[PDB]
């Protein structure tokens, strides 16, 4: 994977939670957790306030499968005779149709 | 190589998450549930092999666990 | 200020010397020190860099090869020679092979086919070793006080074990002095630091020195001479007549996941900074002073700017606004009930809270421990004294509890040196000190090679077993036991 | 992205007030609400931040006051060299900074 | 004291790119985020993004995500901010302010004094 | 490879199903990113290698 | 991600080699070896729980060798 | 709740699995099922699409 745009949204301790616009956005992995907040960071209550962290999510490699159904499969059965063949034509593979 | 000695042995404990918390129970329990799940013969197996070991049944249950684990992992 | 929104911040309350007190500081939270005569001081650690570390074994997780050759010789004559094979560069594999008269060697024994390829690296995922030196703890420290909702008042100390103990001067109030241990902080020395691209671990000597790849210790340069070569390189074998070499594919992420566990760190420039540890410093507060002491009484009216805010554990920020010029004059604030019998309930953790400046309107923050009632934040002296209710939950059980748990979650974190946390020292805390670091040392000895799995196993079955064995050593089955599962359900 | 007040006049020794209404991600939610000060010619100067405190050298004339979604610089006693622009910022919730449009304070 | 200087005005036609600095003195340079401001003639005022000198971390606005880039020199304490592309509405004056940065070292939060200094201005004319 | 089915199927990484048509859609995408939460005020996402 | 099930369970039988072949067996003795030789004090405190556990000997040898198989893998 | 243009996707009983172009959408609902198909609606195969 490959990893892009980081972007988050916080809220105060007594609100919602946090949304992203890019949580509407399923090329993005969004998460959602609790940050401490309040007075210093600059909003005015002490509990624990809500994070939400996007990043846009691109594949630079992939893999793949593919389903074989018991037909179209071919097999190729070679086939070879005693008598005069010599020696030399043990492993020669040439117009055996003739 | 194919061996890769997992670092959860030596965990450095420290106020802060180490690199990937979140995952470890769920690791596991996934690896063993999804073998289970594939292979269920297995658990009978296990449970008539468990049956002729151990003389009570708390020895035979501990060992149908133990087989139930060590089996999964083929450790 | 620097500990109020923490959440994970705790209170140090009380000096039995009138003098140091032993404090152990974590990078997740911070700690508040109040005395009897002395201003609340907030001390926090902030970072650890460690620079111009030196290299050791670096290792190949990403290999490449480059050029295949093959030998077969007819099932009775030597063996398969290759002029590559002297070459410490090139990865080779010697098998048998099916010979005989078809391949224009007549015999119809097994022959010897040997096949080398070169070996090309790439990535390279270094690990570095973490001396005691070249490694600096940085200390923030804060004053209550005069101190704005939003210097004299804040202080940065820098300790290394070239440096263990400092002074930070904090002007009017004095000077306070850290003795610290910086060597035996986190027990580096054990400790290597890893990259693989752009991305740092603080990794055990050990997993590091038992992960199968191609490795070659030393600073690298050039080209250099891969170790082992191989786990990287597989020789299958075709029908009986062939040999291929491949490589396996960019093993990072099973390195990744093999990292469970090591902590993160991010560096800048060649030093790094490590986002997780510990300190454990001494506190001399004997030239801390009070700066507000020997200030007569502000007499005006105070405003609420805000409101009384309330922290995650209980304590009342109030910030308020004064209207007269009285020049720098105590504040006076108490927490009472029945405003007929204006009594003192509580206490004020804040010092004798002062106004600095003499201007038309000034402003104050000040905290407040207030008793678990309701009760009334009272400011001013008369007809003009403000006054804020406020309600508090818990009861002194709760606290009670709330304060074992914390006490268990930062032994369960910090093994022997939890005992150092209001460390004042008399003989009882060594004596618990000492015999927790035997117990911890025969525990690590152990158990202590399993994570979370493993020691949630064990420990339900100790559990059982101390349950059901009658005799003297279930207590002792279930003490090991409860240790094991404590150390897991903190998490 | 912030509504504010085309202009504002007053007379010399008078109070008056500057509104500035913005949404519950930037006003409503934070106290990360300031007030600049920008005469012609020179650069903003900071008048208040964290909604009611103000910096060290300032008039304790200007006064900060937040309800809801609406924050509010008051000035009382309207002094001569107080002509200038007047903005309100607020840092939102995603992170980012609004300014206001903007108010041209006259004290005729 | 603080002190935060801007390279001279510059006429540019348009499809050019600009690039202004902003010479900062008085302070620690490495310990403090720099943002970029710019004003239109006679209306509002447009952030346009922050770089924190520490590390090095930028973050723009949505309305020139793709237009402009931020860059520092710590030796020199200066921060650069280059913007291609220009258009007739970017002709307006440029600002940097200052903001401190958290003691961690990193920017997530400002503090409640953003722009408590600025910079004196530089005039950006598309023609 | 000749691999079997359910070994194809019990792995976790983030999968598209199928017909590949334009800007893909990973459906998992939990599996190779790791949100990393720093010390009580930030996070941090990463990439699994 | 983490769990990844192995293939080496539903192994293609042929005359042909699979995969990785010469990996499998040495991989399993390396983990076992290398986990124990890391921890030694776990062979005594699996030796403990074996003996507590199990009447006759050969249970209790066979809980033994089921522990120090169990707990490398943390399976 | 009002609902809106649907639309559907299918596949013969042995090729991926059904998907629609909107499943990449976060404004539709949709759902995956299987379907009796094969050699009447035009897949050569009898067994669930």
């Amino acid at each position: 994977a490959s990893i892009s745009d980081m972007a988050s949204d916080s809220r105060c301790p007594t609100q919602g939670e946090a949304y992203l616009d890019k949580q509407s956005d399923t090329q993005y992995v969004c998460k959602r957790t609790l940050v401490d907040r309040g007075w210093g960071n600059g909003c005015g209550l002490f509990g624990k306030g809500s994070l939400v962290t996007c990043a846009k999510f691109a594949c630079s490699k992939k893999m793949t499968g593919k389903s074989i159904q018991p037909e179209n499969l071919e097999y190729r059965i070679m086939l070879s005779v005693h008598g005069s063949q010599h020696s030399g034509m043990i492993v020669n593979d040439t117009g055996h149709e003739t | 190589a194919v061996t890769l000695p997992s670092h959860s042995t030596r965990k450095l404990q420290t106020r802060s998450q180490t690199w990937l918390e979140s995952r470890e129970y769920t690791k596991h329990l996934i690896r063993v549930e999804n073998w289970i799940f594939r292979n269920p013969g297995f658990a009978l197996a296990a449970a008539a092999i468990a049956w002729l070991l151990g003389s009570s049944t708390s020895q035979k249950v501990i060992y149908l666990v133990m087989i139930l684990l060590i089996a999964p992992a083929y450790s | 200020i620097r500990c109020i929104g923490v959440s994970n911040r705790d209170f140090v309350e009380g000096m039995s010397g009138g003098t140091w007190v032993d404090v152990v500081l974590e990078h997740g939270g911070c700690v508040t020190v109040m005395a009897q005569d002395k201003p609340t001081v907030d001390i926090e650690l902030v970072t650890t860099t460690v620079s111009n570390m030196a290299e050791v074994r670096s290792y190949c997780y990403e290999a490449s090869i480059s050029d295949m050759a093959s030998d077969s010789r007819c099932p009775t004559q030597g063996e398969a020679y290759l002029d590559k094979q002297s070459d410490t560069q090139y990865v080779c594999k010697r098998t048998l092979v099916d010979r005989g008269w078809g391949n224009g060697c007549g015999l119809f024994g097994k022959g010897s086919l040997v096949t080398c390829a070169k070996f090309a690296c790439s990535k390279k995922m270094t690990g570095k070793s973490i001396q005691p030196e070249n490694l600096e703890y940085r200390i923030m420290l804060s004053v209550h006080g005069s101190q704005h909702s939003g210097d004299e008042n804040r202080a940065k100390v820098e300790i290394t074990p070239n440096s263990p103990r400092a002074e930070a001067t904090l002007g009017g109030f004095g000077s306070l002095g850290l003795d610290c241990e910086p060597r035996t902080g986190l027990d580096f020395s054990d400790l290597y630091y890893l990259t693989m691209n752009n991305k740092h671990w603080l990794v055990h000597k050990e997993w590091f020195h038992d992960i199968p790849l191609p490795w070659h210790a030393g600073a690298d340069t050039g080209t250099p001479h891969w170790n082992n070569k191989e786990a990287l390189v597989e020789f299958k074998d075709a029908h009986a007549k062939r040999q291929t070499v491949v490589v396996l594919g960019s093993q990072e992420g099973a390195v990744h996941t093999a990292l469970a566990g090591a902590l993160e760190a991010e560096m800048d420039g060649a030093k790094g900074r490590l986002s997780s540890g510990h300190l454990k410093c001494r506190l001399k507060m004997d030239k801390l002073r009070l700066k507000g002491v020997s200030y007569s009484l502000c007499t005006a009216a105070f405003t609420f700017t805000k409101i009384p805010a309330e922290t995650l554990h209980g304590t009342v920020t109030v910030e308020v606004q004064y209207a007269g010029t009285d020049g720098p004059c105590k504040v006076p604030a108490q927490m009472a009930v029945d405003m007929q019998t204006l009594t003192p309930v509580g206490r004020l953790i804040t010092a004798n809270p002062v106004i600095t400046e003499s201007t038309e309107n000034s402003k104050m923050m000040l905290e407040l421990d207030p008793p678990f009632g309701d009760s009334y934040i009272v400011i001013g002296v008369g007809e003009k004294k403000i006054t804020h209710h406020w309600h508090r939950s818990g009861s002194t059980i709760g606290k009670a509890f709330e304060a074992t748990v914390r006490g268990a979650k930062r032994m369960a974190v910090l093994g022997d040196t939890a005992w150092d946390f209001g460390s004042v020292g008399g003989a009882l805390n060594s004596l618990g000190k000492g015999i927790h670091q035997i117990f911890g040392a025969a525990f690590k000895s152990l158990f202590g090679g399993m994570s979370w799995f493993s020691q949630i196993l064990i420990g339900t079955l100790l559990m059982w077993l101390g349950l059901n064995t009658k005799n003297g050593s279930i207590s002792l089955m279930c003490l090991a036991l409860g240790g094991v599962l404590i150390f897991l359900s903190t998490a | 992205a912030l509504t504010q007040p085309a202009s504002v006049s007053g007379s010399p020794g008078q109070s008056i007030t500057i509104s500035c209404t913005g949404t519950s991600s930037d006003v409503g939610g934070f106290n990360y609400v300031s007030w600049f000060q920008q005469h012609p010619g020179k650069a903003p100067k900071l008048m208040l931040y964290d909604v009611t405190s103000r910096p060290s050298g300032v008039s304790s004339r200007f006064s900060g006051s937040k309800s809801g979604n609406t924050a509010s610089l008051t000035i009382s006693g309207l002094q001569a060299e107080d002509e200038a622009d007047y903005y309100c910022s607020s840092h939102t919730s995603r992170g980012t900074w609004v300014f206001g449009g903007g108010t041209k304070l006259t004290v005729l | 004291e603080v002190q935060l200087v801007e390279s001279g005005a510059e006429v540019k036609k348009p499809g050019a790119s600009v690039k202004v600095s902003c010479k900062a003195s008085g302070y620690t340079f490495t310990s403090y985020a720099m943002h970029w401001v710019r004003q239109a003639p006679g209306q509002r005022l447009e952030w346009m993004g922050w770089i924190n000198a520490g590390n090095g971390n930028t973050k723009y606005s949505q309305k020139f995500q793709d237009r402009v880039t931020i860059t520092r020199d710590t030796s020199a304490s200066t921060a650069y901010m280059e913007l291609s592309s220009l258009r007739s509405e970017d002709t307006a004056i440029y600002y940097c302010a200052r903001d401190k940065v958290d003691d961690y070292g990193d920017y997530w939060f400002p503090t409640l004094w953003y722009f408590d200094y600025w910079g004196q201005g530089t005039l950006v004319t598309v023609s």
